[PDB]
């Protein structure tokens, strides 16, 4: 068996604009095996509504998946998103900078 | 330019937890256009393009008859590489599937692939010249011995030669507003000082489709990769896609440095400077 | 359009 840890990415589908709705992103991509939890977080808190793309992978048999939500951004609100796997001894937290 | 079509597979065992789980996906290019969940509502394939609803009734029937008839193909492997591997009826294993064609500008065939894995690792694929089978390990000469015995290799050959290439060229010209667009990046740079020492000069290029892009940074028109970061192509959500790269400088010296985009919808390469 | 073959491993 061979295990890989994710890869993360979180950022916006457009260039964000506070009080303009948008899409808050989090692509997770390189892991093995399939099983792996996502949450985006708003000021630390678990976003309720959350979707995301049909399981695939990669050249190297490594899966990939998209999760997504719709969402105003403000001035003062903090986004993040969450992710456990086999591979994590945690879960791990990546903040999202509107700039990356 | 060129194009492919794909199809990709997973099943997933999950024991004292109920039957395996399986996912099947068909892209074209960078485009999903078909998917069936097991464990979903509808039990059929499902659309994922608006161009592919311009099949009928018979198409849809089929495609679920095949793709019902390859998740119980997964279940049947996934006990028989249990076998294979000596392994415990207790662990959670994996099996993947792909195949599909390439064709170039011209539409014709390039070449063609049907490959699978277990637990994350090659088990076994079909060669370039489709006639020839790669077994990965000692396991899967069983699984060539087999696929030899039943003539396997021929029947692929004539799929990725023939209906993989037809069909992949129906869909380009049924989706051609969309499958046949090229969304050139539009791009930028910012700059961002990391001390009073040195700065992050970042190339972004946003809104582009298809997902093949190279970004890359020069000094003095001359190639860098040092202090450099790529990250990964990303998917925007609407169909288009993503990617920056980075360089860290001394502070003073941003001129020195531009970033080059090729992209397939870009007439010339962009060049960009701070 | 998916090939239309059944196999095993």
């Amino acid at each position: 068996m061979i295990q890989r840890t994710p890869k993360i990415q979180v950022y916006s589908r457009h260039p964000a604009e506070n009080g303009k709705s948008n899409f808050l992103n989090c692509y997770v991509s390189g892991f093995h095996p399939s099983d792996i939890e996502v949450d985006l977080l708003k000021n630390g808190e678990r976003i309720e509504k959350v979707e995301h793309s049909d399981l695939s992978f990669s050249k190297d048999w490594s899966f990939y998946l998209l999760y997504y939500t719709e969402f105003t951004p403000t001035e003062k609100d903090e986004y993040a998103c969450r992710v456990n796997h086999v591979t994590l001894s945690q879960p791990k937290i990546v903040k999202w900078d509107r700039d990356m | 330019g060129s194009h492919s079509m794909r199809y990709f597979f997973t099943s997933v065992s999950r024991p004292g937890r109920g039957e395996p789980r399986f996912i099947a996906v068909g892209y074209v290019d960078d485009t999903q256009f078909v998917r069936f969940d097991s464990d979903a509502a509808s039990q059929r394939m499902e659309p994922r393009a608006p161009w592919i609803e311009q099949e009928g009734p018979e198409y849809w029937d089929g495609e679920t008859r095949k793709v019902k008839a390859h998740s119980q193909t997964h279940r049947v492997d996934l006990g028989t590489l249990r076998g294979y591997y000596n392994q415990s009826e207790a662990g959670s294993h994996t099996v993947q599937r792909m195949y599909g064609c390439d064709v170039g500008s011209d539409w014709r065939f390039l070449r063609g692939y049907h490959q699978y894995a277990y637990d994350g690792k090659d088990y076994i694929a079909l060669k370039e010249d489709l006639r020839s089978w790669t077994a990965a390990d000692m396991a899967a000469q069983t699984t060539k011995h087999k696929w030899e015995a039943a003539h396997v290799a021929e029947q692929l050959r004539a799929y990725l030669e023939g209906t993989c290439v037809e069909w992949l060229r129906r869909y380009l010209e049924n989706g051609k507003e969309t499958l046949q667009r090229t969304d050139a990046p539009k791009t930028h740079m910012t700059h961002h000082a990391v001390s009073d020492h040195e700065a992050t000069l970042r190339c972004w290029a946003l809104s582009f489709y298809p997902a093949e892009i190279t970004l890359t940074w020069q000094r003095d028109g001359e190639d860098q990769t040092q202090d450099t970061e790529l990250v990964e192509t990303r998917p925007a959500g609407d169909g288009t896609f993503q990617k920056w790269a980075a360089v860290v400088v001394p502070s003073g010296q941003e001129q020195r440095y531009t970033c080059h985009v090729q992209h397939e919808g870009l007439p010339k390469p962009l060049t960009l400077r701070w | 359009r998916q090939a239309s073959l059944s196999i095993s491993v």
